[PDB]
């Protein structure tokens, strides 16, 4: 009967994938944006919470930013980042300029080192898929909520 | 026709220029500058020029279309091996598009300084050649003399052509052995390509390397067949690859424009039109008689003895230079482009040729036998050969006759002996005899290397005279055939699936049996997976899912590595179009 392969690592090859272009030297802008619930109407969407321009800002529930601060984080916070970045997957000089591809590369990629199931493939990329709302549009959304993914899709 | 610049839309604020520049220019990194009356230059950005196929004043200019696509926008290629009797197509991933090979072309390029003439490519070819040929002299190097199976599966698969390069020019990288010296041919056509001339790699089965200019090759053979010593100055390659690139001649006269072939020299290189090669011009550039001595020259065998006197023997005619092929335009058929080097066989523009090139360079058997062998050799297996022989003589007579099979590399370059064989024959009243035997893979004395070709020699002697009948074939080994499924079209962003296959045609099981999958727009660089043991009755399959992302023909490629045979690939292509609205 038709059976499946196993998956393998290995860096026979790796060599051959070393760019030689200098990357240069750029500034950075961070943005985190999370599923949200708005209860207009019943569908999650991607909200942006947070900046971090110069100092870090933060989104509140009027719709309006805080007050800049200094970065300041947990201790949980860096024992499962850590946990997790242990055994992180990484796509160092992808080719895309489009949502869509990059979307389908990283769940394949996690397909093949059984980050995933192969039946968590489609609610994960419907779930990537949804509209990446901004700041003006919360007025006109009549406030948000968290949210959390189901098998079903509700 | 010159540098210019017109301002095509005014807005308060805007302007929206169009800069012309002229069909003749130095290529490489650019600079635009800005100057006020009063004030000081203001640099505005960088750019690159590149020469273009597109431009009818330019002196390369490409009529057709499709030319224009199979040879300059084109990433995936295909190189031929093997002998001309069985040809087996390669995927090579030129990679001309990638991020960092055109500036270390231009950065290669810079050590030229003749920065005058970077204007017409002719220059930028020679010094291209020269230098990729004194980089390969450089950085390849020998194969070890010790037998490692282990690691013999690292040490011959390619990843395309980028690597190669970085390796030769920052020495950080896999090195290249001497079992794959042939890849200059395509390093050069993926600086070409990347520079934008177009450029295409041909490959000459049955060509007389080594000597220059000369005619005749000399080649000496063992009392049982074999080849004494080793190495020789001009010997019979198997193959040999060839760049050539389609440009137009200023300099020379009239009647030589199109596709030349870049012939590095052992350094200066330089490029030859091929009309030159075929007509015989060779007074107009010194590398035209070594290349015209390659694909028409005579060769003759000595037969060697434990006296040590060499001895001329008859032997069957074999052919040196024919069905030279290449990638066909369009298509992924192969396409024959002998008839654009030598005449036709049996013609009067032939033989006038070569009675001219004689004069030109005048200034400067009572019985005999035949031999049948099949077209290639199964892995782990066997194949009949026949030898027939025919007398003509009013008394009988008894014949010796010695056959030797034996490896031997691309180049001409012993490997290792095989099977040797002799016995004795008796013929009367001119009566022909057949004598047919099987050869197995289980009689040989070692086991052959990765990258070699069999050759088969028979040899009968006369007794009570000296002269000798002789004759010689080449064959090359089979792996089993790797069938690839999947429908042709697919849409953007859906996923698709192929079935990869795999029959055991050998007579021992399978271990460690490993294949990869890569390909351009369709995955990442390359995934890898296991397998169980398969045994020799047995077959093996196995599918695969993902998604492509980009439009257009795309394809893909799967090889396979184990412990009875390592590096075998194969291919298979796509056609993607954009999702529905």
């Amino acid at each position: 009967q038709m059976e499946e392969p196993a998956a393998h690592d290995t860096e026979a090859t790796a060599t051959d994938y070393h760019t030689t272009s200098h990357p240069g030297t750029h500034k950075v802008y961070v943005e985190l944006q999370e599923l949200v619930m708005d209860e207009k109407n019943q569908e999650l969407r991607w909200m942006e919470a947070a900046r971090w321009v110069q100092l870090e800002e933060n989104l509140g529930e009027n719709g309006a930013w805080g007050r800049p601060h200094l970065s300041h984080l947990t201790f949980w916070s860096l024992l499962e980042l850590r946990r997790v970045f242990t055994k992180g997957t990484v796509l160092l000089d992808l080719q895309e300029t489009s949502l869509a591809g990059v979307a389908n590369q990283l769940l394949d990629r996690f397909i093949f080192e059984d980050q995933i199931r192969p039946q968590d493939r489609e609610e994960l990329l419907r779930a990537l898929l949804l509209k990446h709302s901004h700041a003006g549009e919360l007025e006109a959304l009549g406030g948000v909520k968290p949210a959390v993914l189901t098998r079903s899709g509700d | 026709k010159w540098w210019s610049a017109v301002v095509e839309e005014r807005d308060a604020q805007s302007w929206t220029i169009s800069v012309t520049t002229p069909a003749d220019a130095v290529i490489g990194h650019y600079s635009l500058l800005l100057q006020v009356s009063g004030r000081k230059q203001l640099l505005l950005g960088q750019f690159t020029l590149l020469f273009n196929p597109w431009n009818r004043e330019d002196a390369v200019f490409l009529k057709n279309e499709a030319q224009r696509m199979e040879y300059l926008l084109n990433q995936n290629g295909l190189i031929y091996l093997g002998t001309a009797d069985c040809i087996q197509a390669e995927s090579w991933d030129f990679g001309q598009f990638e991020g960092d090979v055109i500036d270390l072309s231009l950065r290669l390029l810079s050590k030229d300084k003749q920065v005058e003439k970077w204007s017409q490519p002719v220059h930028v070819a020679r010094v291209l050649g020269a230098l990729l040929h004194f980089l390969k002299e450089q950085r390849v190097l020998p194969t070890p003399q010790t037998q490692a199976t282990q690691e013999g599966a690292l040490l011959n698969k390619r990843r395309g052509s980028v690597p190669i390069l970085r390796q030769w020019l920052t020495g950080r990288g896999r090195p290249v052995y001497d079992g794959q010296a042939w890849v200059l041919a395509a390093v050069a056509c993926t600086v070409l390509r990347c520079l934008g001339i177009p450029a295409r790699v041909v490959t000459t089965f049955a060509s007389a390397q080594g000597t220059g200019g000369r005619l005749l090759i000399d080649e000496y053979y063992n009392e049982e067949g074999l080849q004494n010593g080793e190495g020789q100055r001009g010997r019979i390659w198997i193959f040999q690859t060839s760049t050539e690139c389609w440009m137009t001649r200023p300099a020379l006269p009239q009647g030589y424009d199109g596709w030349q072939i870049l012939h590095p020299s052992a350094g200066s290189c330089d490029l030859v039109p091929v009309r030159a090669v075929k007509e015989g011009t060779l007074g107009l550039t010194p590398a035209v008689s070594d290349l015209f001595a390659a694909i028409n020259a005579s060769c003759v065998v000595w037969k060697c003895c434990e006296d040590g006197t060499l001895e001329l023997t008859d032997s069957n005619t074999k052919y040196v230079g024919n069905n030279i092929s290449t990638k066909g335009v369009g298509s992924d058929r192969c396409e024959d482009i002998t008839q654009n080097y030598k005449y036709p066989e049996g013609s009067l523009q032939e033989k006038e040729v070569l009675e001219r090139v004689e004069k030109e360079k005048m200034e400067r058997s009572p019985l005999y036998l035949l031999l049948k062998a099949p077209s290639s050799l199964p892995l782990r297996g066997d194949a009949q050969i026949s030898v027939t022989l025919v007398n003509h003589s009013e008394q009988e007579k008894a014949v010796q006759l010695a056959i030797g099979v034996q490896a031997v590399h691309y180049n001409g370059v012993l490997a290792a002996k095989l099977w040797r064989k002799k016995l004795h024959l008796t013929l009367s009243a001119n009566l022909e005899k057949i004598i047919t035997i099987g050869l197995f893979f289980s009689n040989f004395e070692r086991n052959p290397p990765e990258n070699t070709f069999l050759r088969l020699t028979a040899m009968a002697t006369h007794s009570e005279s000296n002269l000798s009948c002789f004759a010689q074939e080449d064959i090359a080994i089979c792996r089993p055939h790797l069938a690839i499924k999947m429908p042709e079209k697919a849409e953007q962003y859906q996923p698709l699936t192929a079935s990869v296959s795999l029959q055991n045609s050998l007579d021992a099981p399978m271990e460690d049996c490993v294949i990869s999958i890569l390909g351009r727009g369709l995955i990442h660089r390359e995934r890898s997976y296991r397998f169980r043991s398969v045994w020799p009755e047995n077959t093996m399959c196995a599918k695969f899912q993902f998604t492509p992302t980009h439009v257009g023909l795309q394809r893909l490629t799967v090889e396979v590595d184990c412990n009875m045979f390592q590096n075998l690939t194969n291919y298979k292509s796509v056609t993607v179009v954009a999702p529905e609205l």
